[PDB]
RNA sequence: CCCCGGCGCGCCGGGCCCGGGUCUUCCCGGAGUCGGGUUGCUUGGGAAUGCAGCCCAAAGCGGGUGGUAAACUCCAUCUAA
RNA sequence: UCAGUAACGGCGAGUGAACAGGGAAGAGCCCAGCGCCGAAUCCCCGCCCCGCGGCGGGGCGCGGGAAAUGUGGCGUACGGA
C-alpha cells in the first residue's frame, strides 16, 4: 500500500536515497553474509 | 503365366506328379536344413564341406569402411586417363611422362596383373604390390604415394 | 546461495545430519496413508530443479510403494508351460519404483498434470517420493506461455505412458550405440521397422 | 630424401594445417570454482564424514595403506574412484596432525 | 530336404510376416503429395530460393569417403565468426549454423569462409518496409531482378587439380614405393615395444656403471 | 502382394520405340495393322506446324 | 447469387525503450543419481546391449564413451541424472 | 543401401543390428543453478470504458490472497554477466 505512494509521489516529484532495510529470506541472506555485506543476522529456530 | 506351367497339363493325372506310391506327403525329412549332422549326412558333407564348426577370430563390431582399398591391375592402368593423354605422351620428345592418380578413379592400391605400354608414366596411389612398383618402373616411369 | 548448499548438504545422505532428519522424516511418512497431499515440497531445491515453482496450480504429493521385485501372480506358483518361463520369484518388474509413485499419484489426480518426482527417503519396506503435479486449469498456469505446453491434450497422463524422466527411464532411449533396440523412438518402433517386410511395386 | 605421405605408419595422414581456437567452452565442465570448493568445505564442516570414510581413515593411520585402498575400492566401486579418493583421506588425515601440531 | 548340389538357404520367414507385409502401391500418390507441398512451399516463400538454406562444404569421414566432399548440416561458429556474421543473423538471411560442427583445420574453415561470403556477394536484401531502406539492403534497381532460384544454393562439387606431364627425376625414379610402404608398418608396429628395450637397456647398464 | 509391376530395361523400351516408328512408315505393316491410308499422299505423313494452333 | 476464410491498407488505446566490436573484472550447472557387486529379464551386443530389484555409494582439470576382463599412460569425444 | 552382413546360437535349427554413403524433410530452443534488480511477479473480487457464442484489453480500489521455504526481467554451456 505505501509502495504505491512513495511511486505517485515520485511521479509528483518527477512532473515539477534509499533508507536503510532488513533484508528477509535465506536467499538473499546467504548471499549477504558471503559477501560480508550483513552486520546481523537472525534466524528462525523451527 | 500359369497357362504355360504343368498344373495345366497334369488335369487328370491322379498324383498330379508326385506319384502313387510315395504321395505327396507334408514335410518328410523334416523342416528347412534339419537333419545336417544325421539323415540328410551326406548331402551336406557332399555338397557343403566346411558347413559345420568354428574358425578363426571373432572380430566384434566390424567396420567395412576401415579396409576399403578397391584395387586396379596395371592392363587397366591406361584406361584411367583419355586416349588423348597416352598418345601425345607417347609421340611427344621432351620426355614428359603423363600422371594417372588412380585415388581420383576410386582406386587405392595398384596391382602387378598384365604388362604395360613402353610409354613412361607418373602414378599416385596410396599403395602398391611389389611387381606393380618394378613393373611401373620398367618402363621408364615412377610409384608415388599419397595419403 | 542457499540453494547450493542444500543441493550440497543432500549429498551428504551419510552424514550425521542427514541420517536423523531421514530417519525421523521415513518414521513420519510411514504413519499416513499411501497417497498423501503434501503442503510443500520437502526438497525445495530439488523441486525447482525438477521443473517446480512456488506459485498456485503446482501441488506436491507423497506416495509410498513397498521395496522389492514383482512376484509372478500365478495361483500356487504353476506357470504351465516350458522350464525358461517357471520363474516365480526374483523376478523384476520393467519399470522403477519412483515412475509406480507417479502412476499411483496419477491415476489419482486425474485433473492434475505429473511434472516429476524425487526421492524423500525409504526404509526396508517402504520408498517415499514426492510427485510434482500442475493444474492445467489454472490461470497461473494457462495464461504463463512457459508452462502452456502442459496444458495441451497431448500431455494427458505422461507418467502412464512413459513420458516423465522417471518413466521414460525404462524404455532405454538414447543416443549412440547403446540403445540400439529403440531407434524409431522405441522398441516397438525399433521392431516393426525391423519385422515388416517392405514389397516395393518394382521388386 | 625423398617423402612422401603415407597412409600407414606413424606420420599417416593427409596433410593439412592444423588451427589453433579456443577449447568450447562445454570442456570445462566438472572445473572446480573457488565459490564451489568454499561451499563444498562448509558442508564438510557440518556434516562431517560417512562411515566407510571413517573406517578408512582409522586403516590410513595405522600406515595400513593397501587395506585402505581395498576397503575404499569395495565401497566405492572402481580402482581410479578408489584412489581419488583414499588421496583425498591422506590428506585430511595429514591436515588433523598439523592442525595438531599447531 | 536337400536335393543334390545346391545353396544352404535360411529365408528368415519364421514369424507372421504377412501380418506386416509394407506394399508401395501409395507411391506414386505420396510422389505427387510430396512434389505438391514442394511447390506450395516454393510459392509460400519466393523470392527466397525453394532449395533451403545454403549449406555448408564438409569431408566425408572414413578412409573410404574422405576423398568426396557433400553439403553439411551448416556453417560453424568459428566459420561465421570470420566471415563477420553474426549467428543470430545468419538463419534470417538464407544461411544455415552448425553450433556443434568444429573446425579442426585452417584449409576446410576458409573453404567455407569464402563460400559464405560468394553467397553474401549473391544476396538480394529486400527492405523491412518496402517503401524505407536501410543500410544493407539492396538497391531498389537489382530488387526487380530479383528471382526464386531453383536448385541447392551454390551446388557444392568435387573439383580434382590436373596435372600436366613433368620429366621424371632421378630422385622419384629412385624412390621405393613397396620398401617404403613395408617398413613404415614395420615401424609403427614395431614402436612401442622397441622404446620399451631402450629403456630397460639403459637402467640395466646404469646399475653397472653406478 | 502379387507381384503386379514389371522392370523393362530403359535401352529396350527405347528399342521397342524404334521398332514401332520404323513399322509405322511402311505402308504393307500399316495397312495390316487394319487403317485405311490407302490414299493418304505420303507415309510417314507430315503435316505443317500450323495445325498445333 | 449467398456464406466462411486468407492476404493487404489506415485509426484509437496500449507494451518495449531494446543493438554490435574490442578491452577489464567477474560466474558458471541437475545425488540414493552416477559408478560398483549380485540377481532376473532382455539384446546381435559376445568376462555381461538395455531395463529392473536388493546391497554398496561417488567426484569436480570431474564424469561418461572410445564393442575382450584388468593396471599404468597418453590421446579423442561429449557433458548424464 | 550397408546386409542376411559384424555378431548371437544344444555355434544345431535358427536369429541378426549399427557407422559411413545417397535421398524425403529440415528448426530450433527453455529452465533450475551462479548472480543483479526496493517482488520489479502472479491469482480472485467490486466499479468504469471497449469487446462480448475461444471471457479478453485498458483505468481505478489503505479491495483479498499466493509468493523471501523465492514470483518476474536479464541469462544456460554455441559460454554468460
Ligand atoms: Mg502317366
Ligand atoms: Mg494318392
Ligand atoms: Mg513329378
Ligand atoms: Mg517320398
Ligand atoms: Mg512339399
Ligand atoms: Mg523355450
Ligand atoms: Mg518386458
Ligand atoms: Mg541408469
Ligand atoms: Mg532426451
Ligand atoms: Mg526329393
Ligand atoms: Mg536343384
Ligand atoms: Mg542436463
Ligand atoms: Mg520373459
Ligand atoms: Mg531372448
Ligand atoms: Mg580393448
Ligand atoms: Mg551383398
Ligand atoms: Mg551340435
Ligand atoms: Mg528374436
Ligand atoms: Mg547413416
Ligand atoms: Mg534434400
Ligand atoms: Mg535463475
Ligand atoms: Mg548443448
Amino acid at each position: 500500500q505505501e509502495k504505491k505512494q512513495r511511486l505517485l509521489a515520485r511521479a509528483e516529484k518527477k512532473a515539477a536515497k534509499r533508507p536503510p532495510v532488513l533484508r528477509a529470506g535465506v536467499n538473499t541472506v546467504t548471499t549477504l553474509v558471503e559477501n560480508k555485506k550483513a552486520q546481523l543476522v537472525v534466524i528462525a529456530h523451527d | 503365366p500359369s497357362r504355360l506351367r504343368k498344373t495345366r497339363k497334369l488335369r487328370g493325372h491322379v498324383s498330379h506328379g508326385h506319384g502313387r506310391i510315395g504321395k505327396h506327403r507334408k514335410h518328410p525329412g523334416g523342416r528347412g536344413n534339419a537333419g545336417g549332422m544325421h539323415h540328410h549326412r551326406i548331402n551336406f558333407d557332399k555338397y557343403h564341406p566346411g558347413y559345420f564348426g568354428k574358425v578363426g577370430m571373432r572380430h566384434y563390431h566390424l567396420k567395412r569402411n576401415q579396409s576399403f582399398c578397391p584395387t586396379v591391375n596395371l592392363d587397366k592402368l591406361w584406361t584411367l586417363v583419355s586416349e588423348q593423354t597416352r598418345v601425345n605422351a607417347a609421340k611427344n620428345k621432351t620426355g614428359a611422362a603423363p600422371i594417372i592418380d588412380v585415388v581420383r578413379s576410386g582406386y587405392y592400391k595398384v596391382l602387378g596383373k598384365g604388362k604395360l605400354p613402353k610409354q613412361p608414366v607418373i602414378v599416385k596411389a596410396k599403395f602398391f604390390s611389389r611387381r606393380a612398383e618394378e613393373k611401373i618402373k620398367g618402363v621408364g616411369g615412377a610409384c608415388v604415394l599419397v595419403a | 546461495g542457499a540453494y547450493k548448499y542444500i543441493q550440497e548438504l543432500w549429498r551428504k545422505k551419510q552424514s550425521d545430519v542427514m541420517r536423523f532428519l531421514l530417519r525421523v522424516r521415513c518414521w513420519q511418512y510411514r504413519q499416513l496413508s499411501a497417497l498423501h497431499r503434501a503442503p510443500r515440497p520437502t526438497r525445495p531445491d530439488k523441486a525447482r530443479r525438477l521443473g517446480y515453482k512456488a506459485k498456485q496450480g503446482y501441488v506436491i504429493y507423497r506416495i509410498r510403494v513397498r521395496r522389492g521385485g514383482r512376484k509372478r501372480p500365478v495361483p500356487k506358483g504353476a506357470t504351465y508351460g516350458k522350464p525358461v518361463h517357471h520363474g516365480v520369484n526374483q523376478l523384476k518388474f520393467a519399470r522403477s519404483l519412483q515412475s509406480v509413485a507417479e502412476e499411483r499419484a496419477g491415476r489419482h489426480c486425474g485433473a492434475l498434470r505429473v511434472l516429476n518426482s524425487y526421492w524423500v527417503g525409504e526404509d526396508s519396506t517402504y520408498k517415499f517420493f514426492e510427485v510434482i503435479l500442475i493444474d492445467p486449469f489454472h490461470k497461473a498456469i494457462r495464461r504463463n506461455p512457459d508452462t502452456q505446453w502442459i496444458t495441451k491434450p497431448v500431455h494427458k497422463h505422461r507418467e502412464m505412458r512413459g513420458l516423465t524422466s522417471a518413466g521414460r527411464k525404462s524404455r532405454g532411449l538414447g543416443k549412440g550405440h547403446k540403445f540400439h533396440h529403440t531407434i524409431g523412438g522405441s522398441r516397438r518402433a525399433a521392431w516393426r521397422r525391423r519385422n515388416t517386410l517392405q514389397l516395393h511395386r518394382y521388386r | 630424401a625423398l617423402r612422401y605421405p603415407m597412409a600407414v605408419g606413424l606420420n599417416k595422414g593427409h596433410k593439412v594445417t592444423k588451427n589453433v581456437s579456443k577449447p568450447r567452452h562445454s570442456r570445462r565442465r566438472g572445473r572446480l570454482t573457488k565459490h564451489t570448493k568454499f561451499v563444498r568445505d562448509m558442508i564438510r564442516e557440518v556434516c562431517g564424514f560417512a562411515p566407510y570414510e571413517r573406517r578408512a581413515m582409522e586403516l590410513l593411520k595405522v600406515s595400513k595403506d593397501k587395506r585402505a585402498l581395498k576397503f575404499i575400492k569395495k565401497r566405492v566401486g572402481t580402482h581410479i574412484r578408489a584412489k581419488r579418493k583414499r588421496e583425498e583421506l591422506s590428506s585430511v588425515l595429514a591436515a588433523m596432525r598439523k592442525a595438531a601440531a599447531k | 530336404a536337400p536335393s543334390r548340389n545346391g545353396m544352404i538357404l535360411k529365408p528368415h520367414f519364421h514369424k507372421d510376416w504377412q501380418r506386416r507385409v509394407a506394399t508401395w502401391f501409395n507411391q506414386p500418390a505420396r510422389k505427387i503429395r510430396r512434389r505438391k507441398a514442394r511447390q506450395a512451399r516454393a510459392r509460400r516463400i519466393a523470392p527466397r530460393p525453394a532449395a533451403g538454406p545454403i549449406r555448408p562444404i564438409v569431408r566425408c569421414p572414413t578412409v573410404r569417403y574422405h576423398t568426396k566432399v557433400r553439403a553439411g548440416r551448416g556453417f560453424s561458429l568459428e566459420e561465421l565468426r570470420v566471415a563477420g556474421i553474426h549467428k543470430k543473423v545468419a538463419r534470417t538471411i538464407g544461411i544455415s549454423v552448425d553450433p556443434r560442427r568444429r573446425n579442426k583445420s585452417t584449409e576446410s574453415l576458409q573453404a567455407n569462409v569464402q563460400r559464405l561470403k560468394e553467397y553474401r556477394s549473391k544476396l538480394v536484401l529486400f527492405p523491412r518496409k518496402p517503401s524505407a531502406p536501410k543500410k544493407g539492403d539492396s538497391s531498389a534497381e537489382e530488387l526487380k531482378l530479383a528471382t526464386q532460384l531453383t536448385g541447392p544454393v551454390m551446388p557444392i562439387r568435387n573439383v580434382f587439380k590436373k596435372e600436366k606431364a613433368r620429366v621424371i627425376t632421378e630422385e622419384e625414379k629412385n624412390f621405393k614405393a613397396f620398401a617404403s610402404l613395408r617398413m613404415a608398418r614395420a615401424n609403427a608396429r614395431l614402436f612401442g615395444i622397441r622404446a620399451k628395450r631402450a629403456k630397460e637397456a639403459a637402467e640395466q647398464d646404469v646399475e653397472k656403471k653406478k | 502382394w502379387r507381384r503386379w509391376h514389371r522392370r523393362v530395361n530403359t535401352t529396350q523400351k527405347r528399342y521397342a520405340i524404334c521398332s514401332a516408328l520404323a513399322a509405322s512408315a511402311l505402308p504393307a505393316l500399316v495397312m495390316s495393322k487394319g487403317h485405311r491410308i490407302e490414299e493418304v499422299p505420303e507415309l510417314p505423313l507430315v503435316v505443317e506446324d500450323k495445325v498445333e494452333g
